[PDB]
């Protein structure tokens, strides 16, 4: 039940609506729109060192935003920031994350429970523990095309056949694993195969692009001559 | 449980046999698994499900009801819109 | 004698003499107007330079009365001779406004001046429809399938306009317009894409119609009509073959090419973005020492 003005404000005013926006959208299983958001909210920011805590707050929600989604967020981010104190506790999250191990995930959220209950992520940590497994068995489908399930248990010690069975056969319908089983040869095999310049795909994804580039001629367009008619109207020799 | 189970193994094949059925959607009688599966449209003909059926159906009803042009939206119809942006 | 009529190129010259001659002699209600058309033949297409007048008085008790001047004729060739001598007469002009089968007899009349096969050109002088006001024909003889005998018959010949160098421009010079039918700019095309189509759908709805006036309100039955139908589906486009799957793929590269410039043009807008707001801060100093200069202007003003 908006009522926000983009009219005037300051760039203050859109990086703290666009934080608060994102965060709240996180635990109510919207992840999409919450990147939008945030990745928004660093940038609008004005970027000093007096405004670094405000700063080192949107760097640590939009990581942990990227890794509820299923995606990963550079290891090259936490390692050339002078941030890297603070950004202690979410560089073993996404590593724990992207290698797949379930274990090491048990160990890193029980080691910085105190960390990251500051900051706030921590009931969002609880919620990765999906995204690890997610992570885990993505891995095991692209590496082998056509693996028995057998062998995903000796890999990823999991339960036995049914355990993981469940698990893809949920992940497929949310297309994250990508692939099909095969109940009766007893296999997963994955169906990503590529090579969509044969499809109508690129259509669909061009528009989206000229829509972009269609938002930045109507943005510029209204704001240039803007400025240019108030310093015309105002007295100059 | 057993009807988000069920929404999954369409996805995963085709056919699961009676037996494999029973244990995944959890049941304890055989003919209880039969039925559910008449009532949720699947066909067990040769004992072997057809998960194919309803996921046809569904989309067959979506077709008929119409929005149903321009939220797909033609070739002709994203030309015409790049044309009209330009020139106003 | 020949067909060799394949083309009609006409003069726009003479389409808009006709018109002149027409008034001129202030034929209506249904009254003709017939003149000698004098050019070019021996050629594939057939040009139409000039046309001068025949007095010609046509009836309306019967169209098969006429009075026509054969001793005029003679004397207005040798005139246009002396101008330019590569002028014989083609044929005979009629106004119009729809075909006759009384001009058949009227044709076979300037078979005897020619020695090419007599150009009936209909030049309607009631500018009806978007396109040519032009239809062509001329008179061959043949026999056909049905058991008909030694037939005189006009066939359509398509119409065609060129002009010259020195006629063309002469055009250019007394009209200005921009036209309705030109494929111009973005706009300009977009009007003639639907235009066109549109164009398309009401040839095809007569045709329909057509068929059934053969086939419950008897008109003839024709082999050269049915043949041209035939050719239409046989020569049919079809999708959902490797060609429709190709079309798609030429269809991604040109919209390819139109996201990239879409994007280019963007880098172009936002420097001058930039460049405006540049000189707003200059013109800032500008105005500010400027307000101390306008006190000593404000000042003046009183005192004097």
């Amino acid at each position: 039940k908006l009522e926000y003005p983009h009219t005037d404000v300051s760039s203050s005013l859109e990086a703290r609506y666009f934080f608060y926006l994102s965060k709240i959208n996180a635990i109510q299983l919207d992840y999409s729109t919450a990147n939008e958001y945030i990745i928004a909210a660093i940038r609008k920011a004005p970027h000093n060192s007096k405004s670094l805590g405000f700063l080192q707050q949107s760097n640590k929600l939009h990581c942990c935003i990227q890794l509820l989604m299923g995606d990963i967020p550079e290891l090259s981010f936490f390692h050339q920031s002078n941030m890297q104190k603070s950004l202690l506790p979410y560089y073993h999250l996404t590593k724990a994350v992207k290698l797949g191990d379930l274990k090491k995930f048990t160990s890193t959220i029980t080691k910085y429970k105190q960390l990251l209950l500051k900051d706030d992520t921590y009931q969002l940590c609880v919620r990765l523990r999906s995204n690890v497994i997610k992570t885990g068995i993505r891995i095991i489908s692209l590496t082998y095309k056509k693996i028995s399930l057998r062998d995903i248990c000796l890999k990823l010690n999991l339960d036995s056949e049914q355990t993981v069975e469940y698990m893809v056969s949920r992940a497929i319908r949310d297309g994250v694993i990508e692939a099909k089983i095969n109940h009766e040869d007893g296999f997963i095999e994955t169906t990503e195969l590529l090579n969509i310049y044969d499809s109508e795909d690129p259509q669909q994804v061009f528009d989206e692009r000229i829509k972009f580039a269609n938002q930045l001629h109507d943005e510029y367009l209204v704001s240039m001559r803007y400025p240019e008619d108030k310093k015309t109207q105002q007295n100059e020799k | 449980i057993r009807d988000e189970i069920a929404k999954n193994t369409e996805l995963s094949y085709d056919f699961l046999p009676l037996s494999n059925i029973k244990a995944l959607l959890f049941f304890n009688n055989e003919k209880e698994t039969e039925k559910f599966a008449l009532e949720r449209n699947w066909p067990i003909v040769n004992s072997k499900v057809y998960f194919n059926n309803q996921s046809k159906e569904k989309a067959d009803y979506e077709d008929e009801m119409m929005h149903e042009e321009d939220q797909k939206t033609n070739i002709i119809e994203k030309a015409m819109d790049y044309a009209i942006s330009i020139e106003n | 004698m020949s067909l060799q009529h394949e083309k009609v190129t006409i003069a726009p010259l003479v389409l808009l003499s006709a018109l002149d001659h027409y008034e001129r002699t202030q034929t209506k209600e249904n009254k003709r107007c017939v003149g000698v058309i004098l050019g070019d033949a021996n050629s594939s297409t057939i040009r139409v330079t000039n046309s001068f007048a025949l007095p010609f008085e046509e009836d309306e008790k019967n169209s098969d009365v006429w009075f026509l001047d054969h001793n005029y004729i003679e004397n207005m060739n040798e005139m246009c001779k002396k101008i330019n001598a590569k002028e014989k007469l083609i044929g005979w002009y009629h106004s119009g406004p729809k075909l006759r089968a009384s001009d058949l007899k009227i044709n076979e009349l300037f078979k005897k001046y020619t020695q090419n096969n007599p150009l009936l050109l209909i030049v309607d002088v009631k500018q009806q429809g978007v396109g040519l006001p032009t239809d062509a024909y001329v008179a061959i003889e043949q026999v056909k399938d049905d058991g008909t005998s030694t037939e005189k018959t006009f066939l359509h010949l398509p119409c065609t306009i060129e002009a010259e160098e020195a006629e063309e421009i002469g055009v250019e010079h007394l009209l200005r317009d921009v036209r309705d039918q030109a494929a111009g700019g973005l706009s300009i095309r977009l009007t003639n894409q639907l235009k066109s189509l549109k164009g398309l759908q009401s040839k095809l709805k007569d045709v329909v119609e057509y068929l059934d006036k053969v086939i419950n309100k008897e008109l003839p039955i024709n082999h050269t009509i049915l043949g041209k139908l035939q050719d239409v589906f046989n020569l049919l486009p079809n999708l959902g073959t490797p060609d429709d799957d190709e079309i798609d793929v030429e269809n991604h590269d040109r919209i390819n090419i139109s996201n990239n410039l879409q994007k280019a043009l963007t880098v172009k807008t936002n420097d001058e973005l930039m460049v405006i707001y540049i000189s707003n801060l200059v013109r800032s100093i500008i105005a500010f020492d400027d307000l101390i200069e306008n006190k000593i202007q404000n000042k003046k003003i009183q005192e004097q």
